[PDB]
């Protein structure tokens, strides 16, 4: 596994809103270390058995959590990375979609500058199998097992873990890294992570059109990963010039293709899959039956 | 979103950004009046469309009396303007810009954008204004100042006299020109914009710069915060299907096809569209519906995609993990109620209770819903039936 496990102590900003509440407390059925979380207004409330700050700086004094997962809407996004990078957060799993991308911009670069990694935005979260979920991912299709997953996308990942899981293998810890146009950690950091985890053997890289990380990260695997490496790029089929829903997934020059990435990450002998429906079959190719 | 030219010069004006006198018309008779309000002895009569290219198309006439304006203005309003960026349908002009003629000595090229693989933005300037800059990188790369501006400083005078050098811009040129270009990175980002496209900027006999073109994009998910940008939408310069779609909370593109596709998760959606293609059909279109989306924003989306005739089978390939694919079920069979339709739907749903889903479906017996639980195994279906 990689990043989170059972232990890690986990905060969730926005803890008391609708969504946040139903997934936060499947998170802690599903294992995770959920200690806190923050509403401004609510400081000194109890929820879901835990504590409520007002701030995160509050929650981190009085738990000593270095894991945030973020569910405020759109507008409080980028504040609420800064928050979490001021207070001294590490990780901060930021499930939201539609922050505005000048927000994401800002607070990436200061979180870079504290030292905090993020996950996403607009993304499932991070999930180690049978231990922890931190977001919105459901637990039970993520059966544990040696392969890693980093994927820019939701239903697509639990598509391709559970054929993995029906191919006779597992997942160690999949990530989704989000489908806006910046994000945070991406394949080369995760890559990395799971070439030092014992427990993985292979990982599954799933990306879609727009920008370059894909084609970049070909080079990158070949220089640097000796773990087998399966890919599925979305958007073979999409329209130049057009977003296909996630606001990253737009086609403005040949480099953003899906034929690109794909000829980039075949050309650098990553195992490179056409129809989506085999991502399970090339694991078994790679690691028999 | 994008606005027109007149739009974007409003902006420009009530930031303090030069630009020539002008005001837009929706009739001859404003044309003409705001000529005559503009004075001088020279008017541009400019078709307002999103779409570049305007001039070739014969959309903008440079009228020397106020009888040209009346002549040019009638030309021009109500045709059917078909330019390289409209393609062969073209586009119905419904405003024109009234703009004052001005005396030009040069034209540039200047864009701001994001530059997604830095996480910053780029100033982009060059010396051959009015060509295309894509052609101009590629022939001629010296002809192009390509500034990368790192948003923690933003834009700086050492960034403006790169700028200048590639115009060749002497010392007060430049300097004019450099105060214009701080004040549309400050506009861009300000008002969250995404693109800031000049082309061409002029510079004129008496050494001022203004835009001569303006488009504007904007960052959709920004909107919420500029209502004064979010009003300037023009609705006929979009797809009417997409925005009714987004009404319903669904993400739809129009393809040319004959599969057409629902789906959960933009990236399962693209990736439907993708075995479709793999199996040797073609998708008829993108949509993105929520797994949780209720009975009647899926009977929209059957509405939506149904639109085509040339559509020959639905593959609605959702995966249920937090939501429960029984559940789903049953809404697809809500949602199927009351409609005539003779093409065969393929259901293929797999996740939480994906075997019951099945069950419910089978059961219906409306033997021209087809359901599965494999993808392999869907996307066979519908490639068998078409
Ligand atoms: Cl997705």
């Amino acid at each position: 596994s990689i990043l989170v496990n059972k232990n890690t102590k986990v905060i969730v900003q926005g803890f008391t809103g609708k969504e946040a509440t139903f997934h936060a407390e499947q998170c802690m059925a599903y294992g995770t270390n959920i200690v806190g979380g923050i509403t401004p207004h609510k400081g000194g409330q109890t929820h879901l058995g835990k504590p409520v700050f007002d701030t995160v700086a509050d929650a981190v004094k009085a738990t000593k959590a270095d894991v945030s997962l973020i569910f405020v809407p759109a507008f409080a996004v980028g504040d609420s990375v800064i928050e979490a990078a001021d207070a001294g957060i590490k990780l901060a799993v930021v499930i939201t979609e539609h922050t505005p991308v000048k927000d994401m911009m800002f607070a990436k670069q200061y979180a870079n500058k504290k030292g905090m990694k993020i996950i996403g935005p607009n993304c499932p979260g991070i999930i180690t199998s049978e231990e922890c979920k931190l977001g919105i991912m459901p637990g039970f299709i993520f059966k544990k097992g040696c392969v890693g997953l980093i994927s820019k996308s939701g239903t697509l990942t639990y598509e391709a873990a559970n054929q993995v899981v029906q191919g006779g293998y597992g997942i160690s810890t999949a990530v989704g890294i989000g489908g806006d146009p910046i994000i945070g950690l991406a394949y080369k950091e995760l890559l990395s992570e799971f070439q030092k985890d014992d427990e993985t053997k292979a990982i599954v890289m799933i990306g879609e059109i727009g920008g370059s990380l894909e084609v970049e990260a070909a080079k990158f695997i070949k220089e640097n990963i000796s773990k087998p490496v399966v890919a599925f790029i979305a958007g073979a089929t999409a329209p130049k010039g057009k977003r296909m829903g996630h606001a990253g997934a737009i086609v403005g020059s040949a480099d953003e293709s899906a034929a690109a990435k794909k000829e980039a990450l075949k050309s650098y002998g990553i195992h490179v899959v056409d129809s989506p429906a085999l991502i399970g079959e090339e694991i078994q190719k790679i690691l028999g039956e | 979103m994008n606005i027109h030219e007149y739009q974007a010069k409003a902006i420009f004006v009530d930031n303090g950004i030069p630009t020539l006198k002008g005001k837009v018309a929706f009739s001859v008779d404003e044309a003409v009046a705001n000529a005559k309000e503009l004075g001088g002895s020279v008017w541009a009569v400019k078709a307002q469309i999103h779409a570049g290219g305007r001039g070739l198309g014969g959309g903008v006439k440079i009228a020397k009396n106020l009888d040209e304006v009346k002549d040019y203005a009638s030309k021009i309003l109500g045709m059917n303007l078909v330019t390289h960026q409209t393609g062969p349908e073209g586009k119905l002009v419904q405003k024109l810009y009234i703009e004052s003629g001005a005396n030009i000595v040069k034209e540039y090229y200047l864009a701001i954008l994001f530059n997604r693989m830095a996480e910053q933005i780029t100033i982009i300037a060059s010396s051959e204004g009015g060509m295309d800059i894509e052609k101009v990188a590629k022939e001629s790369p010296e002809k192009i100042a390509k500034v990368g501006i790192d948003p923690q400083i933003g834009f700086k005078m050492f960034h403006g006299l790169e700028v200048a050098r590639v115009l060749g811009l002497d010392k007060d040129e430049g300097k004019k020109l450099i105060s214009m270009i701080a004040k549309l990175y400050k506009l861009y980002m300000d008002k969250d914009m995404n693109m800031l496209e000049i082309n061409p900027l002029i510079k004129t006999a008496e050494g001022d710069f203004y835009a001569l073109d303006a488009k504007c994009s904007f960052d959709d998910s920004a909107l919420y915060r500029h209502p004064e940008i979010a009003e300037l939408r023009d609705t006929t310069e979009e797809n009417p299907a997409e925005r009714e779609a987004a009404e319903f909370g669904l993400s739809y593109v129009k393809l040319d096809g004959d599969v057409a596709c629902m789906v959960n998760g933009a990236g399962l959606a693209m990736a439907t569209m993708d075995i479709i293609n793999y199996s040797g059909a073609k998708p008829a279109n993108f949509l993105d519906v929520g797994g949780g989306a209720s009975p009647e924003t899926v009977a929209k989306a059957f509405e939506i995609i149904l639109r085509d005739k040339n559509v020959k089978v639905i593959f609605i390939n959702i995966f249920g993990g937090i939501v429960r694919c029984d559940r789903i079920a049953n809404g697809i069979l809500e949602a199927t109620k009351n409609v005539e339709v003779n093409i065969p739907i393929v259901v293929r749903l797999d996740g939480t209770n994906a075997a019951e889903a099945k069950t419910i479906l089978d059961n219906s017996n409306l033997k021209n819903i087809k359901a599965a639980t494999n993808l392999k195994n869907g996307a066979e279906l519908v490639k068998s039936l078409v």
